[PDB]
């Protein structure tokens, strides 16, 4: 087999389009948004410090222009498949899911109780497979061997 | 010269095949009987009139 | 095609199901036999040997 | 209350949805081209796939059905998206024309 | 198919409570198709092709 | 062929080279044509002759009145053989002939009795062949088709294989033989147009001038006449088919010595046609008779027939229908076939896996079979039912401690033999669906039935073997699903019983209040009345609805033919169980009834009103009838405290008003309920199809949960409330059910769990759920089998059963202790967890289960290993989330072997496996 | 002129030849024979007819 | 016997384990360490090693039981 | 040729993505179209 | 038509289909599910590998047929490597675990 | 002529006397024997049918003769189901005699003729009211 190395950071389609969008509902971002992100119409606030701004929050165009006027640096938000990779690898599996568990013990809601279960399950299978969330995004590309695309 | 199988009529509604047997031996029938008017030699009028 | 003396009997089991039974006497007239005129081509190209 | 919600619901109460109704029950703006594949194929992982006209017979629609699963993200993301009519320009040459 | 107007009914399906709904496409040889339709309520709606 | 279900008319087929050592030995041992004669669906013989075969033996056998030789006196069959072909005699004459056949009277020895028989010089001649073992009385008679498949089935069941194959090898021969002696064609005047075909078609077409003459009259629309004359001419093909058959049947009056005689015909077609080698009397209406009615393309029925036949010739009109009937036909046909197909799929894909892995599970558990008895008779005996199975527990004499079947004994056809001798009626046999092992089946739990003769061996791939038996028929169900309303065999009547055979009568699951006169009138909704005949057994079987006056009770013999019960149909009485005056409760005027009163005689059309029609101040008052005494006090329903106050529901018709001692047993109040009263038979393709995938049906029907005192609710909302409330558990189970529901219980009534309570449609998952697993998996069976033997294909319910244990994989915990509390997960991983905890000190907790129905194809979707699933579910779905969750597949099963291309786990491979598994975590 | 021809002959008008183009009284006349076949004085035409 | 391995069976239960068996001796006859002990009728060895296994003087215990004999044997 | 069970499958990530391919494919050409060489 | 050896095709080492060329028929599912009806595991295993796609297994075979001994190497099938390198030029890492 | 509905049982057409009222017992006994009658015929059609069925049903090996075998029982099957939908209607006209309220029209109070209900003993309404329901009928179908 040979491989390609990319200079852009792209995303797996099979793990965005597929009906249930495992990126989506890991980062609890609706796909829309994702969508939006990676076709460079609006940024994403990767650890925006002690603003006024969450860390999957999107901005669009002129509000992002607006605020690194206004807030230069301490301010990192950016577009694109490597801006999702880049929130992707930040995030603490462990950590979010040991809040999770905080959260059943201290959440007494029938529906919400419910989902969050279900996110805990999704949560706890990921990390005991033990693949990291950042290789749903792909950097190097491998190539088929020749034989199986003649020529 | 062949020989076809008599189970394969009733059950396949075909009948035609039967009568169409019947009356193309009566034509060979008709030939023979020429043919051997023929094979004598026996005048035009008879087999005219036959 | 051609008009055959046909005779419906059943004559041990040889034309059990829709098989049909014949006699060598078709076959000795020669009455059944088609000519197939087959066509062949040999081509002949340039390697680059 | 929209012009979905009574489709989805027949989709499913009704076994199918003809072309008719998807075309119709559009909104007013993502209708380029072929913009419906998408809400068409998310309609699929329910069972329709209804032919030319609507036609009928064929006690098999209920297989296909169970052929596409409980995790039904697909109905909040179609909601969404045809909540909002934010322009789905998925074809880079609309983008990049802006 | 030949050019020209056609009316069909659609019976039978049409709401599963009867409501045999008419309608009249006049279809040209070369061009966008004119439909007149009904709907339950009786009502005459237009549709471009 | 039939096995092949080939053609010689330019079909073909393939021919494969099995290679190695191995493959040459598993061809010739499993494989080979000689060691399946039996058909895997059921156990009877495949091989049968055909057509032409039974052509010939049909003509050897066949007597006449007279020939050559009659009355001779041969000292044997070769003698016969010997005398037909010198031609001194004729191959059929009624002859005296001595005979020496062979009986297994001893541990399998041969006993020769020798003596005279009167026969037939062909069968005789026939009677050559046949080997030792068998009786004479086998060939002694027509030798139809159905005659002949008997033969080699008993040739089988006697003596064995070996023989068996010999045996129908000379069957073949000399059929052949003697049907090309025989000489038998079909000519043109073979078929005889019955005599008074014009006859009957003058007077049908008067009955239509007659009926077009009315017309005119203004007596009838359009459609009256349309229909009418169908119908009269359906009757009149169907007579004129009926008068042909009778001419042709037995038209040969040939004579004796003197006076004459009238005999079986010898009609060449006639043969063709009663042989069962070609031909039923359908196609040889339409060559002789008129070709009755046709339908256009939109199914209906053109008025005007054909009336002509194949022999006559057809015009343009009619021939230009037939092309329409016989196209629609043949288009359908393809599709028909085509779906088939995709059925078998499904049906497959979701049982492959299933193998029998264990040899013995030790399972106490069974199901129950018994001979259905449906009403007047046995429609299907005990002995084809239970044929092959294991016994589940021993089974004892009419007389207690006599066990004659000691614990699990497999059941061959001699253990029925003595079965029958005895008179048992039921007995639980081991089943696939309740066997214990995990991860496959036992061997015992299957049984035998097979190709082979024997118990199933250990290894064979069961679930496939199923899917396959019953996928391969399901081409002779008619396409279109079909709709009949017959149930020919009812009750006679819905009101009256009728005893067919004189025995002894015997009462199940009822309570009687005896009346005045002293009848047993029966207060229970379960109850059944069936009929112990002289040698003690289950005759017959009625339903006796709630509130029936009976006759004669329990005991006493009842003789051919006597009305047992009687009740008006369309009337629930209510029957008081004490005696004394009716006292009215909350009945005002005009709140919640209506005054219709009646005079001397005491009548009454009382309609107790519901909201709706009740009045503003009526809205919570339960209009009852109070039982009271002479003094005024409650009085008590025998031994229970509660006064017997009767919420009268709507309409009731209150006769007996205030003031009349009802005796213990009066009916208080005859309420009308017109429901519907026959069962639709459903069948063809698509219904079996639907049945297997478990949709829950239309207006389904309603049980009960809990028992105890049943009780109304809000009143009037779009769905009356019914509150089932238990006497010892907790009260509060609503169950909120729409107005159209008709209910059999009344509202002050203590039903049990599980009977049911609206008429109609039982959904299975109720069935389950309430009733547990054994009665779900008979329904299943039950409702299937009804289809398939609607058309006439055997199918043994083992197959289904499997299939249905397939359907039952999934469970759902609803306790805790190690799960999550809520996931839907295999029973088996949930029995292993139990008998973890219970073999363990700990109960952890510990967990309850109930059972979950899926229809096949959910059924196949569950499957573990990947590598199925993306083989035949949507690849990129399933491939994604194994990815994601870094699934590991041990492959373990039949199709992700093949895809690998390694050994099956069935059969052959199975000890390959086997051993694998003994190496690894081992030494 | 096929179509018009169809066209002419749905309607039931001696004219056979028409102008290509849909002049507004055949529309209206269209509408009319709609409410007609809606009311049930006329038989509805099938899409199989020669 | 290559007609109905009806009695072989009748032998050995399995019908499975049976072909596996009679592969095992009719592999050990093809490549020729050992002899038929039935006499030939110019047959194959796969109807031999059948017909070997229906009179009983070879199963899956006999042929362990000579295997480690002939083992036991040839190392001395 | 292994005798083998189980096959795993999981996400690949770059490093072994790296570990199976044995040279980098830079240029889209195929072959020379003169000598039909690669 | 009958066809014992012969060429095979270029990605998908299964033998040509047809008369021009040798031919060579085509064992489907339904005979699949035919043949594990039986216990019939070893031809099963035959015909899907050693019979089609396998090369080093069908030589071998072809060796020892000529030899007078039959055994067998099943090997693994070439569609099932195809599937693997296939997946595998996804993102999609798929080994042959061992124990 | 046995051909009739009256044929189906040994009754002979009625005849109203004179001074006869409409509905009496006579007439009563009269129709519900005639009903009975050809439910039970239906159903015994209806049994052998389906022992037909039963016996022919086989596996051809040709697929121009499956449907020749597959093509009279689809018309069989048809006339079976109207025979079905029509023993409903036997039904509900047995429960209306029952019930004593038979053989006037059930959209207007007119009573429905005498020989009428001999034609079509199952008649529901009077023949101008039949009509107008026909014409409804076959327009909200059509
Ligand atoms: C020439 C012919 C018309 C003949 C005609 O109109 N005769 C009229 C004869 C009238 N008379 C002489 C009989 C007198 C009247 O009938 C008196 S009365 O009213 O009947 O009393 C028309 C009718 C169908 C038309 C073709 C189709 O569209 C398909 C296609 C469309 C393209 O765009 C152009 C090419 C095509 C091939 C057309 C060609 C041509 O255009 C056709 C043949
Ligand atoms: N199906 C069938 N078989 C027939 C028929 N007639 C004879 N056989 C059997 O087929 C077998 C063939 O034997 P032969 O061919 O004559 O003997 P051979 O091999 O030494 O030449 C015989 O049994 P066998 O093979 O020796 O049995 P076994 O001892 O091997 O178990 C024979 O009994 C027949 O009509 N039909
Ligand atoms: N054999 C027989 N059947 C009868 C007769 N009378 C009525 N039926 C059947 O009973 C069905 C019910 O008829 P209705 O809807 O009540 O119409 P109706 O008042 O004219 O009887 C009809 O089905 P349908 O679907 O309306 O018939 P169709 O439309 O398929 O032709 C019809 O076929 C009869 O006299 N003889
Ligand atoms: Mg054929
Ligand atoms: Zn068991
Ligand atoms: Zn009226």
């Amino acid at each position: 087999m040979g491989h390609i190395e990319l200079a852009s950071p792209t995303a797996h389609i099979w793990f965005l389009k597929s009906l249930p969008s495992r990126i989506g509902l890991l980062l609890d971002m609706p796909l829309r948004d994702i969508e939006r992100v990676l076709y460079f119409e609006s940024y994403v606030v990767i650890e925006g410090g002690m603003t006024n701004l969450e860390r999957q929050q999107i901005l669009t165009e002129e509000q992002y222009l607006d605020a690194l006027e206004e807030f230069g640096d301490e301010f990192d938000a950016k577009m694109g498949a490597e801006a999702i990779q880049a929130l992707l690898k930040s995030m603490d599996l462990e950590q979010e899911c040991e809040q999770l568990r905080e959260e059943l013990n201290e959440t007494n809601s029938e529906t919400k109780r419910k989902k969050l279960t279900k996110r805990i399950k999704l949560l706890e299978a990921f990390v005991q497979s033990g693949n990291k969330p950042e290789w749903m995004i792909l950097t190097v590309l491998p190539v088929l061997p020749p034989d199986l695309r003649p020529l | 010269d062949i020989v076809l199988n008599p189970l394969g009529v009733p059950s396949r509604m075909n009948i035609g095949q039967i009568l169409e047997t019947h009356l193309g031996m009566a034509a060979k029938g008709i030939g023979d009987k020429i043919n051997a008017m023929l094979k004598q030699q026996q005048e035009v009028a008879k087999l005219r009139e036959f | 095609g051609q008009n055959m003396r046909v005779a419906f009997m059943p004559w041990n089991g040889y034309n059990f199901e829709d098989s049909i039974l014949v006699s060598e006497r078709v076959v000795q007239e020669d009455r059944f036999t088609t000519i197939h005129i087959q066509e062949l081509a040999c081509v002949s190209r340039d390697t680059k040997l | 209350q929209s012009q979905l919600k009574l489709l989805v619901t027949r989709g499913k109460e009704q076994g199918y949805l003809t072309y008719a109704e998807v075309n119709d029950h559009l909104p007013e703006d993502i209708v380029d081209s072929d913009q419906i594949e998408d809400i068409i194929q998310m309609i699929n992982d329910m069972g329709i796939q209804v032919m030319e006209e609507a036609p009928d017979a064929d006690d098999l629609m209920l297989a296909e059905n169970t052929a596409d699963e409980d995790a039904a993200e697909a109905a909040a993301q179609v909601l969404s998206s045809v909540e909002s009519e934010i322009g789905r320009t998925t074809d880079p040459v609309r983008m990049y024309m802006r | 198919r030949s050019p020209g107007v056609f009316f069909d009914s659609d019976k039978g399906k049409t709401h599963s409570s009867g409501k045999v709904l008419y309608n009249a496409r006049i279809i040209p040889y070369r061009g966008s198709w004119l439909d007149f339709e009904f709907d339950p309520k009786d009502n005459l709606f237009v549709r471009i092709d | 062929c039939a096995a092949y279900n080939a053609d010689f008319d330019g079909d073909q087929m393939a021919v494969h080279v099995p290679l190695t050592l191995e493959a040459q030995l598993e061809a010739r041992a499993l494989m080979m044509s000689t060691n399946n004669i039996l058909s895997p669906a059921n156990g009877e013989p495949i091989i049968v002759p055909s057509q032409d075969v039974v052509l010939g033996l049909y003509y050897m056998t066949r007597d006449c009145v007279n020939a050559k030789g009659e009355g001779m006196v041969l000292t044997g069959p070769k003698e016969a053989e010997r005398l037909y072909r010198s031609g001194l005699a004729s191959l059929h004459a009624r002859v005296k002939v001595r005979i020496t056949e062979y009986e297994k009277d001893a541990n399998g020895e041969l006993v020769a009795k020798t003596s005279l028989k009167d026969t037939t010089v062909g069968r005789a001649i026939l009677w050559m062949i046949v080997p030792k073992g068998l009786p004479y009385s086998i060939v002694n008679q027509a030798l139809g088709k159905k005659a002949i498949s008997k033969m080699l089935n008993t040739c089988y069941r006697i003596l064995g294989l070996k023989p068996t194959v010999i045996f129908a090898d000379q069957i073949m021969y000399t059929g052949f033989a003697y049907a090309a002696r025989s000489g038998a064609s079909v000519g043109i005047d073979d078929m005889v147009i019955p005599e008074k075909k014009h006859e009957i078609i003058s007077e049908a077409e008067a009955e239509v001038a007659e009926i077009q003459e009315q017309f005119q009259s203004g007596l009838v629309t359009a459609g009256e006449r349309y229909n009418k004359v169908i119908d009269i001419w359906a009757a009149a093909n169907d007579r004129v088919s009926k008068a042909m058959m009778d001419n042709l049947q037995t038209e040969t009056v040939i004579n004796r010595d003197g006076q004459e005689e009238k005999q079986v015909s010898f009609n060449s077609i006639y043969m063709m046609a009663d042989s069962g080698a070609r031909g039923s009397a359908a196609q040889i209406r339409q060559l002789a008779g008129m070709r009755g009615l046709m339908a256009k393309p939109d199914g209906s029925i053109i008025e005007t027939p054909i009336t002509a036949n194949f022999r006559e010739g057809l015009n343009v009109l009619q021939y230009f229908i037939s092309t329409h009937g016989a196209r629609k036909g043949l288009a359908d046909t393809a599709l028909k076939t085509a779906n088939s197909g995709y059925l078998t799929r499904r049906l497959v894909d979701v049982a492959q896996d299933l193998v029998v892995t264990e040899d013995d599970c030790g399972t106490h558990e069974g199901i129950m079979m018994t001979p259905v008895i449906e009403g007047g008779d046995v429609k299907e005996p005990l002995r084809d039912r239970v044929l092959g199975r294991v016994t589940a527990e021993d089974v004892l004499k009419p007389g207690t401690a006599d066990i004659l079947v000691p614990r699990n004994t497999l059941l061959h056809e001699q253990w029925c033999d003595l079965l029958e001798e005895n008179s048992v009626d039921a007995v639980k046999v081991r089943s696939v669906v309740s066997c214990d092992t995990d991860f496959g089946v036992c061997a015992h739990c299957y049984g035998r039935d097979l190709a082979r003769g024997h118990i199933i061996n250990k290894g064979e791939a069961i679930g496939v073997i199923a899917a396959q038996s019953i996928g391969e028929p399901g081409t002779q169900l008619t396409m279109r699903t079909f709709h009949i309303g017959g149930a020919a065999s009812r009750a006679a009547a819905e009101s009256s019983i009728q005893v067919k055979n004189k025995g002894s009568i015997k009462l199940s699951n009822v309570k009687s209040v005896v009346n005045s006169s002293g009848k047993l009138v029966i207060t229970s909704r379960n109850t059944e009345l069936k009929l112990i005949d002289e040698f003690g057994r289950t005759k017959e079987s009625y339903k006796v609805p709630y509130g029936a006056v009976l006759a004669k009770g329990d005991g006493e013999q009842v003789a051919g033919g006597e009305t047992v019960a009687n009740w008006d149909p369309h009337t629930m009485p209510v029957i008081t169980e004490v005696s004394g005056f009716v006292r009215f409760t909350d009945m005002i005027d005009g709140q919640t009834i209506t005054r219709q009163t009646d005079e001397l005689t005491g009548l009454s059309s009382l309609v107790v009103l519901d909201s709706a029609e009740r009045t503003a101040g009526g809205k919570d008052l339960r209009p009852a009838l109070k039982i009271v005494d002479a003094q005024g006090n409650d009085v008590l329903i025998p031994g229970t405290d509660m006064p017997a106050q009767y919420f009268l529901p709507g309409k009731a018709i209150v006769q007996l008003e205030d003031g009349v001692q009802i005796s213990s047993g009066d009916t208080l109040a005859r309420i009308p309920q017109e429901s519907g009263g026959t069962k639709d038979i459903t069948g063809g393709l698509p219904r079996v199809a639907d049945l297997f995938e478990a949709r829950r049906p239309k207006e389904p029907a309603i049980l009960a949960e809990i028992s105890g005192i049943v009780s109304f609710g809000k009143e009037t909302k779009g769905k009356r409330r019914l509150v089932i409330t238990p006497v010892d558990g907790s009260d509060p189970y609503e169950e909120m059910i729409p107005k159209w529901r008709q209910l059999n219980v009344f509202e002050g009534e203590r039903v049990e769990r599980g009977d049911v309570i609206s008429d109609g449609p039982e959904a299975p998952h109720d069935i389950l759920r309430l009733r547990g697993v054994h009665a779900v998996t008979r329904y299943i069976v039950n409702e299937v089998q009804d289809v398939y033997r609607l058309q006439g294909v055997k199918i043994n319910d083992k197959h289904i059963e499997v299939i249905v244990r397939q359907m039952l994989r999934k469970a759902t915990i609803v306790n805790a202790g190690s799960s999550d509390f809520l996931e839907g997960e295999q029973v088996e991983y949930s029995r292993v967890k139990i008998a973890n905890r219970e073999l363990e000190a700990n109960g952890k907790v510990g967990a309850t289960y109930s059972r979950d129905l899926l229809g096949i194809t959910k059924a196949s979707l569950a499957t573990e290993s990947f590598i199925s699933a993306a083989s035949f579910q949507e690849t990129t779905r399933v491939l994604t989330e194994a990815a994601v969750a870094g699934k590991r597949d041990e492959l373990r099963g039949l199709k992700e072997n093949v895809i690998v291309g390694r050994l099956i786990p069935a059969g052959t491979g199975y000890a390959y496996h086997q051993d694998r598994m003994r190496r690894r975590a081992a030494g | 002129a096929v179509g018009r021809m169809k066209f002419n002959r749905s309607l039931l008008r001696e004219e056979i030849e028409g102008s290509g183009i849909l002049s507004k009284d055949d529309i209206i006349d269209v509408m009319k024979k709609l409410i007609d076949i809606r009311n049930g004085k006329g038989e509805v035409d099938d899409i199989d007819h020669l | 016997a290559r007609v109905t391995v009806q009695d072989a069976v009748e032998k050995i239960g399995n019908r499975f384990d049976l072909v596996l068996v009679a592969a095992r001796r009719a592999r050990q006859m093809q490549v020729g360490g050992k002899d038929p002990l039935v006499p030939e009728e110019n047959d194959k060895t796969t109807v031999i090693a059948l017909r070997e296994i229906e009179e009983g003087l070879i199963n899956n215990q006999i042929l362990d039981v000579r295997e480690r004999q002939e083992q036991q044997e040839q190392e001395a | 040729t292994e005798e083998f069970d189980a096959i795993k499958i999981a996400l690949a990530s770059p490093d072994m993505i790296r570990s199976w391919s044995f040279g980098e494919v830079k240029k889209p050409e195929t072959i020379n179209y003169r000598t039909f060489k690669p | 038509h009958a066809r014992s050896t012969g060429s095979y095709s270029l990605v998908t080492q299964q033998p040509l289909g047809g008369k021009a060329q040798f031919g060579g028929q085509r064992f489907g599912e339904m005979e699949v599910w035919a043949l594990e009806a039986y216990g019939a595991a070893y031809t099963l295993q035959e015909m899907l590998t050693v019979k089609s796609d396998d090369v080093n297994g069908r030589t071998k075979m072809y060796k020892n047929i000529v030899d007078g001994n039959h055994q067998m190497e099943p090997g693994m099938p070439e569609s099932f490597n195809v599937l693997l390198k296939e997946i595998r030029s996804l993102g999609i890492n798929i080994e042959l675990e061992d124990e | 002529s046995s051909l009739s509905i009256l044929a189906i049982a040994g009754v002979e057409p009625y005849q109203e006397k004179p001074g006869e009222e409409y509905m009496n017992e006579a007439q009563l006994a009269h129709f519900r024997r005639i009903l009975e009658a050809w439910r039970n015929q239906l159903r015994d059609e209806v049994d052998r049918t389906v022992t037909h069925m039963q016996d022919e049903a086989a596996n051809f090996p040709d697929p121009v003769d499956r449907a020749a075998q597959e093509e009279e029982f689809s018309l069989e099957l048809r006339n079976r189901d109207r025979e079905r939908k029509l023993i409903k209607k036997i039904e509900k006209t047995l429960k209306k005699v029952e019930d004593e309220d038979f053989g006037y029209c059930e959209s207007c109070g007119v009573e429905i003729g005498i020989r009428r209900l001999e034609a079509r003993p199952t008649a529901d309404l009077c023949i101008d009211c039949k009509t107008l329901a026909e014409i409804r009928e076959k327009q909200m179908a059509g």
